[PDB]
Order: C-alpha cells, then structure tokens, then sequence
C-alpha cells in the first residue's frame, strides 16, 4: 500500500536488507543521508565486537591498503563503536558499520549468502578464527555499497560467477 | 619537595596524551588505559634490612620506569600529582 | 552560592531515543559540540573550544529556551531539508 | 604528651577546613576528602630488629608527614585530636 | 632497552601460531591455549639475599624458558610485547 | 631434556592404565584415580637459603616418588608429559 | 617400604574396630570417629633448618603416636595402607 494517493514502482538490484546506520557519524552525502561507500571492503562475523584490542587488528590491515571498509556483525558495541567512530571523523579511514539481517537461525542463512556473492569468507563460529587472525585474502571486495536508516544494499562484489548460480541451483531443489 | 623513607620511590607519570598506532590509527581516550611506565622524581634512603644494614637503591634520578598497572598510590601537593610506590613494586628502568 | 561563578543546569529533553535526536538539534545552532558518548571524550577532556555560545538563556521551573548561537547558517538549512525529506 | 613504643609515630592531621582550587574554586566539605598529610608530635623508640638491635626512627619532631589515606588509628586524650600510625604505612615528610 | 631490576627476567613467548599434532591434526586458534615457553631477552642482577648479598641469576641469555601458564605480565614498549616474570615462577629451561 | 632450577623435580608419573584388586576385581577407569606415584626424571641445583648456600636434593635420577594427588603441574615437550614438582610437595621415595 | 624426606613421619593408624566404653556401653561404627592415635612406621632424615642443619627427630619407630584428627595424607601401596604427617602435627608418644 503506498502512504499517497499516486501509484508508483521501485525496482532494486543486490543483496540488500533491513539495517544499518549504527551511527550519524557515518555519513558520505550529506545532502540525504546516505553512506556510500567505494570500493568498500567487508567484514562478515557473526558475534559481538566490543573488545579495543581485538578491533584493532584489522584497521591496520586496512588503514594498509587504503581502500574503505564496512562492519557486518550482530553488533559494534560500545569501545569498539567509539574508536571506529572517532577513527572515521579524523578522515585517516573510511568506515561504516551496520547490524547483520536476520533472526535465530536467520543469521546463518543470510550471511552465508551476502558472503558467497562478494568474493570473501563468512568467518563463522565453526571455522574458529578469531578477530585479530583476520587479513585481507578472507574480507571480500565489493564495488559500492549505500547505508542509510533502514536500507543497506550492495551494487557488486568480487565473487565467483559459477558460485551464484550454484547457490542460485541448490535454493530451488531446496524448495521441496 | 617531597622526601622519601627508605624504599619508597617518585615516580611521575607519562602522560602520553593522544594514543595512535605506527600505522597511524588513533584510540580514543575511552578506550586508553593507565599507562604503566614513568618518571622518577626522588629516592628514599634505600631497602633496610634485618640485620640494619641499607642497601643503596637501584633506581637513579632522572630515569625513565616502567612499574604495575595496580602498583603505585596517589598523592597531591602543590597542584602536582606524584605517584609513590616502593622498590619491590618496580618493574624495569628504560 | 558564594558568586564567583554564575551557572545552572537543567535536564536533557526526551525520553529513550529523543535524546540523541533533541541534543543534537539543541547543539547544531549553538556552534559547538554535543560531545556524545560516541565520541569517545571524558568529561576531564572537555575545553572552552567544543562548547558552544549563547547570547541568552531563561530558566524557569519548566521552560528553558535559548534566544541564539553560534551555528553555521547552512547547517540548518541542510537538517530542515534533511527533515522535509525525511517526512517521507 | 604520650609515649610511643618502638616504631609508632603520632601524627597530627591537617584541618585545612575549607578546601579551594588554585583557580578559586571553592569544594564544598561533601565532597572532600580526609586529608593524607599530617603533623609530628612524639616519636618512639625506634624499629625493633629481630636481633635486638633498635634503629632510629626516620622521622623528627615538628616535620610535616604524608601518609596512605587508610593509615593511622584514632585517638582521644585531653580533648584533642591524634593520629597514631607505625614506620611501614609512613610515606614520605614535606 | 628494558633493564631488569634484581630478579626480574624478560621472556619472550614462542608465538608458535598454528598448532598441530605429531599426527598431523589441526587445531584451531579458538581451541588454543596460550603457550608456557619462552626465549629469555634481558635478565637482571640477581635475586638479593637477606644478608645483603646478590646470587647470580641461573638463567641467561638466549635460553629457552619455560614457565608457569598464569605467570608473567605484558608489557608494551617500541610496538613489542615481553613478558617479565621473577625467578621463583621461572620453571625450567630446554 | 628440560632443566630444572634449584628445587624442582621432574616426575614421570605411572601410566599404570588398567585398574585392579589383588583379588582379581578390575575398576574401570572412570572410578579411577590420579596416581600419587611417579618416576623421577631430572633433579635441579638443589634448595637455596637465606645466607646463600644451596643444599643438595634428597631425591635422586631414576628413583620412584610419591607424591600428593594434588601437587605438581603439567608442562608438554616434544609429545611427551612431565610432571614438575618443588621439593617440598615430595613425600617419599620407594 | 616408604623413605620419609626431612621430617616427613609414616604412621600406622590403630583400627580398634569395635569401640566400647569402660562400663560396657557398645557404639556403632557410624557413630564411632576416625583415631586420632597411630603407630609410626618409618621417619625420615629430620627438620631442615634455615642454616643447613638437620636437627635429629624426636619420635622413633615403634613409638605410639597421638595426633591431630585433620592430619594425615593416604597413601596406597601393595594393598597395604599408610599414614604420613609431618613433625608439626605430630601431637604426642606414649
């Protein structure tokens, strides 16, 4: 149902969910409050990030190679928001930070599949790989990425053609 | 200004102000933690002994000490903060 | 009491997530700094250059309201456009 | 007035009343905080040795001392106010 | 640069990073235990005795240590992290 | 392999596996116990004292020991588990 | 079997099994107490003191001992059962 009386279509392409905007901080366009970010990295993991210490690890990897980054977690809580806010408004880096979709078993279902599209890795529980072991061979690479209140969508990413029709190929035999 | 007794020792603090990585990232103060190196102001007369003999300190004046996270107590004169602790208690020198 | 300082302090408005929206707007046309806790910054940390000015400020049992600040002009016309459109 | 043994020192605390900053900003007497440094009234005797030798206490009469702020048990006689405090928990004088 | 005072020694730790069995079974990081060894980097004077005396230490430089899983404390210095610990936790070297 | 420092004891415990009585009852393992016995592998310098001087061990190599359930720490080298000891947690040799 | 180190003590406890007062009355084993007397097997060497010496010790074989009702370590060998203490909580002979 559309809030006025005109009758309109929006079309969207990519993974896009229902998050982001963890901080106003975060903000490329000023002129409409939206987040875009180029040639952004991302960074998959499927638990809180509170700890300074294990935040760091990667910002130095990424402050190496220059090009932005953006946080896909359950949440950036606290110090670990503070530094990455801070470090954002000094303009050495360019970052953004967003919560993960879903709920209970949704989680594994969704990251999953915004992983298997952008080139990286998921980082889950079960491959035991703790924050500060993170480099830039497991964080995808993604061509533009737009983060506002609600919408958070991905324009491309560095994933394997054959892999997405593969993933394409078992959704539909999971149908039954 | 002030006089230590025995092996009481002055250390004064680092004060490192902002906190930033070689790689340049910086660390807010949230997130700092209390620095465990300083500067010493003064020596007492040294560690006494069981049987009254005083051993001459090992810290000098003017050297840079590295000490416990939880060691140390603070004390206020003049304005100034001072951090005393005892012998035992410090760590390394430079 | 004793005079060598004149000041006051009253509550932030809102309750729950007003707060951040109502502090922001109270801090965007005084020309300083909302200092939140985003920010990373102590209250021992704080200077005379993050807080903002004031021409005049009432204070009474219930109502507080500023005359002016120090804002930049075209910071308010991008927050009422970024309202506007926001209205959507 | 009274007689210490061995290694206690008296000490007489500070009663510097109003408290204010360097930049006359005054602290109401809520907010402070017992003071650490004191007055020395009468000393003892000296550290006892574990071979009966007794070594002479550090400190002199009418020196100012700061000490920890839990250190030192109250005392009443004649109406006035003292603080009784051993060698080991004495930090340092002026 | 860290100049021990007395009895401390400066340990480097082995940072063995993957860990696998003899049998060639992996182990993750998470399933990990923070390692018990270590190389040795600076060792002080010596334990001091109660007579005033200075044992030499039986450790020296460049031995591999290994020591208690709970003994030591991290220090920071030039981007690198040591570990100091005393002698009496020091277990045993090779 | 590993050498000790002053009082510590390298023990290889029992290994003895299966349990059971004289009267031929086998206990599974579950109802078992840790072993309170062990093989003696390394022996350090020897106990230090006070006035500096070290005493030589009781304990000899190849000697087996008893020891408390609880005394001792594990430490693992090259696939093989030791246990260290100080002396004063041994009790009693054959 | 057991050779004590220092002023470690083996006692064989008494196991009166059946308890019974001088008039006759007769006590359940539940409601019975472990002994707090034994027999003493084997003694070591003697008390290490902090100057070297090794003073002889005061209990001897054969000599019936009383002590505390917490002291005591078990100890298993060849299906036999052993007491062991140390001098300081040995009570009193005879």
């Amino acid at each position: 149902e559309s809030k006025s009386a005109e009758t309109t279509l929006e079309t969207v392409q990519g993974m896009q969910f229902d998050r982001g905007y963890l901080s106003p901080y975060f903000v490329t366009n000023p002129d409409k409050m939206e987040a875009v970010l180029e040639d952004p990295f991302i960074l998959i993991y499927e638990k809180k990030i509170s700890n300074v210490k294990d935040l760091l690890p990667v910002l130095e990897n990424v402050v190496r190679a220059g090009k932005p980054l953006l946080i896909i977690a359950e949440d950036v809580e606290a110090e670990a928001l503070a530094t990455l806010v801070v470090n954002h408004i000094k303009g050495v880096i360019r970052a953004c930070a967003v919560k993960a979709p879903g709920f209970g078993q949704r989680r594994k279902d969704y990251l999953q599949d915004i992983a298997i599209l952008t080139g990286g890795t998921a980082i889950t529980e079960e491959l035991g790989i703790k924050l500060e072991s993170v480099t830039l061979d497991m964080l995808g690479r993604a061509d533009k990425v737009i983060v506002d209140k609600d919408n958070t969508t991905i324009v491309g990413g560095k994933g394997s053609k054959e892999a997405i029709q593969a993933r394409i190929e078992q959704i539909k035999r999971q149908i039954l | 200004r002030l006089r230590p007794l025995y092996d009481k020792i002055v250390v004064k603090r680092m004060e490192e102000q902002e906190q930033k990585t070689p790689s340049g990232i910086i660390i807010p103060d949230t997130a700092k933690e209390k620095p465990q190196i300083g500067e010493v102001i003064a020596v007492g007369d040294g560690k006494l002994l069981s049987n009254g003999q005083i051993v001459s300190p090992k810290v000098k004046k003017g050297d840079k000490v590295v000490f416990n996270k939880y060691a140390g107590t603070e004390v206020e004169l003049d304005g100034e903060k001072y951090l005393i602790m005892s012998e035992d208690e410090v760590l390394a020198v430079i």
